[PDB]
RNA sequence: UCUGGGCCGCACGCGCGCUACACUGACGGAGCCAGCGAGUCUAACCUUGGCCGAGAGGUCUUGGUAAUCUUGUGAAACUCCGUCGUGCUGGGGAUAGAGCAUUGUAAUUAUUGCUCUUCAACGAGGAAUUCCUAGUAAGCGCAAGUCAUCAGCUUGCGUUG
C-alpha cells in the first residue's frame, strides 16, 4: 500500500500551499508521526520551503 | 436553624399560649402580653408567664420593648413546632429527622409514622432572620400550592408519589426508597425506561404540565425488587414548572429532549432511534 | 528523518503470550495493553533487546516477539534487577519474579485468601466490604 | 400485656416499637470474643 | 503553656516563650511589641 | 515456607537469623531495640509449652501488646490478645510470620447501614 | 498510675479546597529568574563539599551562632528543540499489592519518601452560588508557623500577568 500513498503525499504537496502538520492530518490520510516523517523528507527534498520553525507549529509554502 | 428536639419540653399549656400567639398574631402586627394573656382564655397570669418564658429560653418567643411597647415575635422554629402540633392533631407524625438534601428553599428531613412506616418531609424556610410576614406568609402559599400540585400530579396515574397534608408550611412526604443516577451504573432494559420517559412528557405536555430544571439530579429510581428489578421514576421539578400558555417554552422542551439525549449518550452509551418528540404535537395534544 | 513504506507486510491485530495487541501503535504501548506490564518495564524490555521505539509494532517481526518473550519470564538473568519486578522477596520461595497477565490475578487471589487463613484484620475487612457492597 | 414489650409503657407518649431481628449464627474457631464473631458471619439481603 | 493565666488553649510556640495569644495582645507593649502597621 | 525454607529448620534459630532474612520494617524494628519485658512474656510463654499435652492444644497465654513482630518460637502456641475490651483466643500458625499481633485483634463491631427498620424506629420523640 | 484502643470507623447530606476532563496541552532533553525568611550550648539546627546507592537516602568532613555559610535559596509556571494526534490516548491518577529506605520507644486502622505494577470514575458541569476594577484577578512555585514525619491548613514573599 506504499506506492499510492507515496503518489497521494507527492501528488498533495503541489496543490495546496500551506503545509503544516494539522494541515497534513486535515487531508485525512495521514498520522501525525507520518506527518512529521513526510515533512522532514519534504524539507530533504526541496519542493517546499521554510518560512518559520517550531516544535509546535510550522508552516511552509509549495513551490 | 432548626432543632426539633426542643418542643417536647412543653406542656399542653404552652403550645395553648403559643396558639394563642399565633391566634393574635395574624390579626395586629406585635401581640402584647395581654392579648396572649385574653385571647388564650386561661386562668393565670402565672401560667402565662412560665409559657412565655419556656418559649423564651427555647428561642420560640423574641422578647421585645420598643419604649413602652412591650411586645412578641414568632420566630421560624415555634411555628415549625405549631405547625407539627396540628400535625399531630391529625395523629400521622411521630418522629422526626435525618437531614438527606439541603434545598434553598425546602430542606428534607427523615421522618416515621405511628405505625413505623419510612417517610420524608419538607420544611420551607423562605428567607434565611430579618422575620415579618411576607416570608412565613409567602411559604405558606407556595407550599399551599404545591400541595394542590403534589395531590393533582398523584390523582391523574403518573409516577409522581402520595401527598398527605399540608401543614402551614410544613409539608410531609412519603419516603422512597429511589437512587439518583449519580448512584446508578448500568440497567439492563434501557429502551423501555427510554420509552417511559418520553411518555412522561408527552402526557405531562398533554396535561399542559411543562418541568424545566429535568436534569440528572431530577429522576429518582424506585428499586422494588432485587431478583426482577422493578422500577419506578420519580420527579422532583415542582418549582420550575411552568404552564402551556406561556411564551418561553420551545426552548425549554428541547432542552428537556437535549438534556435527556446528551446524558443517556454520555453515561450509558444509548441513542435514540425514534425522533425527538416536538412542541407542536404536544401543543394540540392538550 | 527519512519516510520509508512497505507494500503491506504489517498486521492490524497481533497476540503474544496468549494476550492480543494491536499493530499500529508504538511497541511499548502496544505493550501497556497487557496487564502486569506498564510503560516503564516495556521501555526496559524492549531497549535492553536493541529495538528502535521510533517506528511502530506493525512491522515487528518474529524473531523480535520471542526474544521479548524470552526476556519475560527470567528478566534477572539480562541486567534488568530486583526493584522494576512486582513479585519481589515473596512469603512463599525467596525470589524474584514479574507476573503475567494470566498471573496477576493468581497473585491478587492468593493474597486475599492467605489473608483469609491467617484471620488478618485486612483480609476480613476486604471480605466483609465485598460481602457487604456486594449484596 | 407486660411480657412482650422490648420498650417501656411509654409508647402513648415517646418511641416506635424497635424490631431486633437477631440472626445468631456460630463461627467456631476455638476460643472467640463477641466481636470477632460479629464479623465474621454478617449477611445483608 | 501559659504561666500568666493557667491557659491550655491558644499558645504560640515560638522562640521558647509559650504565652497564649489572649495574654499576649496585652502584655506585647511591655515586652517591646509595640503596634506600627 | 518463608524464604522457600522448609518449616522445621525454620524452627530452630534465634533471631538475629530471623532478621537476616526479613523485610525491611522488620530489620528496621530490631535495630533500635526492645523492652525488658517481652523476655518474661516468652519465659511464661515457654514456661506454658512445656506443660503441653502430647498431640494437643497447650495453655493459653493471654497477650496484650498489639505492636510486636512474630518471632516463631511460639509455633503451636494459642494466645489471647487483648483488643482493648476483651480477648480473642489465636493458635499461632506457621504462615503468618513477619505481621503484627494487633492485626488478629479487632477494635470495633463494624458499621451497619442495611437496616432500615432499626433507623426509622429510633428516631427523637416530636410531641 | 499501668497497658490496650480511638477521636481518621462509613448508605449519606452540607461546606472549604486539591487534581483533572486535555494538543495555548502530556513526555524527553537543554536555557534559567527571584524575594519574604529562618537556622544549633552546655546541644546536634540550617547544611557546603567529597564517596556509595536507580532513587529514597545513607556515609565522611567542613562553614554559619549569621547581609559573612546554607543562599545568588540557579524555585516553579515559563523558553527552545524533539516525542505524541485526537483515539476514556502516551489525558487523568483514584484504588491496590510487592519490595527498599528514613523519623519515631512503638508505623497494623497502611506516618512519610523511592522503584515496578494496578491505570477507577471523569468529554467544560443543572437549579443556584462565591470573589474581584491595576502589578489588581488568575496560573505558578518558594519562605515562616503548626514541626518528631508529611499539607491538600494558615500567613507572607516572589515570577508571569
Ligand atoms: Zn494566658
Amino acid at each position: 500500500l506504499d506506492q499510492e500513498k507515496y503518489d497521494r503525499i507527492l501528488k498533495e504537496v503541489p496543490t495546496y500551499r500551506y503545509v503544516s502538520v494539522s494541515v497534513l492530518v486535515d487531508r485525512l490520510k495521514i498520522g501525525g508521526s507520518l506527518a512529521r516523517i513526510a515533512l522532514r523528507h519534504l524539507e530533504k527534498e526541496g519542493i517546499i520551503k521554510p518560512i518559520s520553525k517550531h516544535s509546535k507549529q510550522a508552516i511552509y509554502t509549495r513551490a | 436553624k432548626l432543632d426539633t428536639s426542643h418542643m417536647r419540653y412543653l406542656t399542653t399549656d404552652d403550645f395553648r399560649v403559643l396558639q394563642a400567639v399565633e391566634q393574635g398574631s395574624r390579626s395586629h402586627e406585635v401581640v402584647p402580653t395581654p392579648l396572649i394573656h385574653q385571647i388564650s382564655g386561661m386562668r393565670s397570669q402565672s401560667g402565662t408567664n412560665r409559657a412565655i418564658s419556656d418559649l423564651a429560653k427555647l428561642s420560640l418567643i423574641s422578647k421585645m420593648r420598643n419604649v413602652k411597647y412591650d411586645g412578641y415575635r414568632l420566630t421560624y422554629n415555634g411555628i415549625d413546632y405549631l405547625a407539627l402540633k396540628t400535625m399531630l392533631n391529625r395523629d400521622t407524625v411521630y418522629s422526626v429527622g435525618n437531614t438527606i438534601g439541603v434545598g434553598k428553599e425546602s430542606d428534607i428531613y427523615k421522618v416515621s409514622d405511628k405505625n413505623g412506616n419510612p417517610r420524608v418531609m419538607k420544611i420551607h424556610r423562605l428567607g434565611r432572620s430579618n422575620q415579618g410576614a411576607n416570608w412565613m406568609h409567602l411559604s405558606r402559599l407556595a407550599a399551599n400550592k404545591e400541595y394542590q400540585f403534589m395531590s393533582m400530579l398523584y390523582s391523574k396515574g403518573f409516577k409522581v408519589p402520595e401527598p398527605f397534608d399540608n401543614s402551614r408550611h410544613i409539608v410531609v412526604m412519603e419516603l422512597i426508597e429511589g437512587y439518583p443516577m449519580r448512584r446508578l451504573r448500568k440497567h439492563k432494559n434501557i429502551p423501555k425506561l427510554y420509552s417511559d420517559l418520553m411518555c412522561f412528557i408527552v402526557d405531562l405536555a398533554n396535561s399542559g404540565l411543562i418541568h424545566c430544571d429535568f436534569n440528572e439530579f431530577n429522576i429518582m429510581i424506585k428499586d422494588k425488587l432485587e431478583d426482577e428489578n422493578d422500577c419506578g421514576f420519580v420527579v422532583i421539578d415542582f418549582p420550575q414548572c411552568i404552564s402551556i400558555q406561556h411564551q418561553d417554552a420551545d426552548y425549554y422542551f428541547q432542552r428537556d429532549v437535549d438534556c435527556i439525549r446528551r446524558f443517556f449518550k454520555k453515561k450509558l452509551k444509548y441513542e435514540p432511534k425514534p425522533d425527538s418528540s416536538m412542541l407542536d404535537t404536544e401543543g394540540f395534544g392538550d | 528523518s527519512l519516510v520509508v513504506q512497505e507494500q503491506g507486510s504489517f498486521q492490524h491485530i497481533l497476540r503474544l503470550l496468549n494476550t492480543n495487541v494491536d499493530g499500529n501503535i508504538k511497541i511499548v504501548y502496544a505493550l501497556t495493553t497487557i496487564k502486569g506490564v506498564g510503560r516503564r518495564y516495556s521501555n526496559l524490555v524492549c531497549k535492553k533487546a536493541d529495538v528502535d521505539l521510533h517506528k511502530r509494532a506493525g512491522e515487528l517481526t518474529q524473531e523480535e516477539l520471542e526474544r521479548i518473550v524470552q526476556i519475560m519470564q527470567n528478566p534477572t538473568h539480562y541486567k534488568i534487577p530486583a526493584w522494576f519486578l512486582n513479585r519481589q522477596n515473596d512469603i512463599t520461595d525467596g525470589k524474584d519474579y514479574h507476573t503475567l497477565a494470566n498471573n496477576v490475578e493468581s497473585k491478587l487471589r492468593d493474597d486475599l485468601e492467605r489473608l483469609k487463613k491467617i484471620r488478618a484484620h485486612r483480609g476480613i475487612r476486604h471480605f466483609w466490604g465485598l460481602r457487604v457492597r456486594g449484596q | 400485656e407486660y411480657d412482650g414489650l422490648t420498650t417501656a409503657r411509654y409508647d402513648d407518649h415517646g418511641f416506635l416499637p424497635g424490631r431486633e431481628q437477631t440472626s445468631k449464627k456460630a463461627a467456631v474457631p476455638k476460643g472467640t470474643s463477641d466481636y470477632q464473631a460479629k464479623w465474621y458471619l454478617d449477611d445483608v439481603i | 503553656q501559659c504561666r500568666v493565666c493557667s491557659s491550655h488553649t491558644g499558645l504560640i510556640r515560638k522562640y521558647g516563650l509559650n504565652i497564649c495569644r489572649q495574654c499576649f495582645r496585652e502584655k506585647a507593649n511591655d515586652i517591646g511589641f509595640n503596634k506600627f502597621r | 515456607s518463608y524464604r522457600g525454607v522448609d518449616l522445621e529448620k525454620l524452627l530452630e534459630m534465634s533471631t538475629e537469623d530471623f532478621v537476616k532474612l526479613a523485610p525491611a520494617r522488620v530489620r528496621r524494628r530490631f535495630a533500635r531495640g526492645m523492652t525488658s519485658k517481652p523476655a518474661g512474656f516468652m519465659k511464661k510463654l515457654r514456661a506454658a509449652k512445656l506443660a503441653a499435652p502430647e498431640n494437643e492444644k497447650p495453655a493459653p497465654v493471654r497477650t496484650h501488646m498489639r505492636n510486636m513482630i512474630i518471632v516463631p518460637e511460639m509455633i503451636g502456641s494459642v494466645v489471647g490478645i487483648y483488643n482493648g475490651k476483651a480477648f480473642n483466643q489465636v493458635e499461632i500458625r506457621p504462615e503468618m510470620l513477619g505481621h503484627y499481633l494487633g492485626e488478629f485483634s479487632i477494635t470495633y463491631t463494624p458499621v451497619r447501614h442495611g437496616r432500615a427498620g432499626a433507623t426509622t424506629s429510633r428516631f427523637i420523640p416530636l410531641k
